[PDB]
């Protein structure tokens, strides 16, 4: 088989775990959203090729600088996430996540993912961030940050609706093959 | 599956939504604990017991990869049994805090953190070793493909599997924080879960520190053997002469990283530098050698005799200023890979300075 290792990184609460769940289940969990995603091998097809894509969550490792790197070895693609409803999370992409992933996963493609896009226009969201003199992350900011950090691609999705979830992983899988 | 639609099927309707949510999170803790235990048992049976009994590697290598697996198992097994005792008194679980404190507080915290630290600390090094050995020893490689082909590995490699103690430990604050959210505030129960959650974080802090220290010592041991302090037994500035027998093996390392040294005018000098506890060591990378050479400038700074300063035009550079009145009226200008990096480097250096 073609076996590839994917590791997903980014700030806590920016939807990492949820994202991995919808992709692997192809359903947003209706009744209960689980905290835990165990290491899991998912099957995906891209550009006609069958792939075993090993999925590693890092939720809960954000505070622990010398535990997180235990996840990095042999990584074939990184999914680097920020949440569209948190421009704080986007500023941490160049600030924390990129230098760490470049240092521990050199020459490994990165795909930058804007999670939670279903909130760019949630009203309740816009205010709370208008409080802090902020507003939802805009697509152009996402794409410019991708080019700035040298990402293979930029994608957005929403786990709630599933919109773009599959595509995130398809891109991530194409990146792992190049 | 799922608690509502699972057990609690008859009992679900007379409960509030907050109490439904609360029982789902519990249910998830309990089911994932069993699942973790099962994973440790695949490590045991498919890999460890077989490595031992067939002598796939020396005893001393094996003990570094599985220092204390039986003990680790029993930590999680004991708690799992206590969980099951609880589930027994009816499918709606009630107060849970005592069971949490019984694993994560007091002596129980001291035990778990020590046993996990011991199991994880050396892991990155022992997995490199395992990777090497697969590359170099056809029998070991064949034994690995074979063991990993077993169904219980669920298509995971040993290494996808062995990291699970660490990942598990990172789930506990999240699990607790989410039980708490659905627990009635102002209860002893709520207060005690908060305590348990705080203790889980501390335990993670401890395991973090153990990995750090164990990796850093092994790395420094490696650096020492590549250390050329030959252009020092007769230096040209007594500033640098005392470090002619410098042993990195006796200091703790805080940070390390590549740095470009604007030593003069549009001349530069690529380094790899170690932020140790008492010292900043500038090293030059000769092939696979590490040179502690002069220029002239000393290549080793005592941190109690420096100041660190930012830079007005360059978001990547920072200054190191020797205030030891007998030395460089010249500063050391160092450039990091990036602004983030230069930042990181700045903070750690300011901190280490403060404590020097």
């Amino acid at each position: 088989a073609i076996r590839k290792k994917l590791v997903i990184v980014g700030d806590g609460a920016c939807g990492k775990t949820c994202l991995l769940i919808v992709f692997s289940k192809d359903q947003f969990p209706e009744v209960y959203v689980p905290t835990v995603f165990e290491n899991y091998v998912a099957d995906i097809e891209v550009d006609g090729k069958q792939v075993e894509l090993a999925l590693w969550d890092t939720a809960g490792q954000e505070d622990y600088d010398r535990l997180r790197p235990l996840s990095y070895p042999d990584t074939d693609v990184i999914l680097m996430c920020f949440s569209i409803d948190s421009p704080d999370s986007l500023e941490n992409i160049p600030e924390k996540w990129t230098p760490e992933v470049k240092h521990f996963c050199p020459n490994v493609p990165i795909i930058l993912v804007g999670n939670k896009k279903d909130l760019r226009n949630d009203e309740h969201t816009r205010r709370e961030l208008a409080k802090m003199k902020q507003e939802p992350v805009k697509p152009e900011e996402g794409r410019d940050m991708a080019n700035r950090i040298g990402a293979f691609g930029y994608m957005e999705c929403s786990a709630k609706t599933k919109d773009g979830v599959r595509e995130v992983f398809e891109m991530a899988t194409r990146a792992a093959l190049q | 599956q799922n608690w509502q639609h699972t057990v609690g099927k008859d009992v679900v309707a007379g409960l509030t939504q907050r109490e439904i949510d609360r029982q789902e999170v519990i249910n998830e803790l309990f089911v994932t604990e069993a699942s973790h235990l099962r994973t440790l048992r695949v490590l045991d049976l498919i890999f460890y017991q077989r490595m031992k009994k067939e002598n796939l590697m020396p005893r001393e290598e094996l003990a570094r990869l599985f220092p204390n697996l039986p003990e680790l198992i029993e930590i999680h097994n004991s708690w799992c049994e206590a969980m099951k005792k609880l589930r027994e008194e009816g499918p709606i679980i009630k107060e849970i805090s005592d069971l949490m404190l019984a694993r994560f507080d007091g002596p129980a915290r001291e035990e778990l953190q020590q046993v996990a630290a011991q199991f994880c600390s050396y892991q990155s090094i022992a997995l490199e070793l395992i990777k090497t050995k697969q590359r170099k020893e056809s029998r070991f490689q064949l034994f690995m493909q074979e063991a990993e082909s077993h169904p219980q590995c669920r298509r995971l490699q040993l290494r996808d599997l062995i990291i699970s103690e660490m990942q598990r430990l990172t789930k506990y604050p999240l699990l607790l924080e989410s039980i708490i959210k659905h627990t009635e505030g102002g209860t002893s129960e709520h207060e005690k879960l908060c305590r348990a959650r705080d203790q889980c974080r501390e335990i993670l802090k401890y395991v973090n520190e153990a990995v750090k220290q164990t990796e850093n010592r092994h790395r420094l041991e490696g650096y020492q053997k590549r250390l050329d302090a030959t252009a020092l037994e007769r230096a040209s500035n007594p500033l640098a002469a005392e470090f002619k027998s410098l042993d990195l093996t006796t200091r703790k390392m805080i940070h390390e990283g590549p740095l470009t040294w604007r030593i003069s005018k549009d001349k530069t000098l690529d380094l790899h530098v170690l932020l140790l506890e008492d010292l900043l060591v500038l090293l030059q990378k000769q092939d696979e050698k590490l040179l502690l050479k002069c220029h002239t400038f000393s290549p080793v700074l005592k941190l109690n005799a420096v100041l660190i300063r930012s830079v007005a035009t360059d978001k990547r550079a920072f200054f190191i200023i020797c205030t030891s009145k007998l030395g460089p009226p010249q500063i050391y200008e160092l450039v990091a890979l990036t602004s983030s990096d230069k930042n990181t480097w700045m903070e750690l250096l300011e901190e280490a300075v403060r404590n020097a």
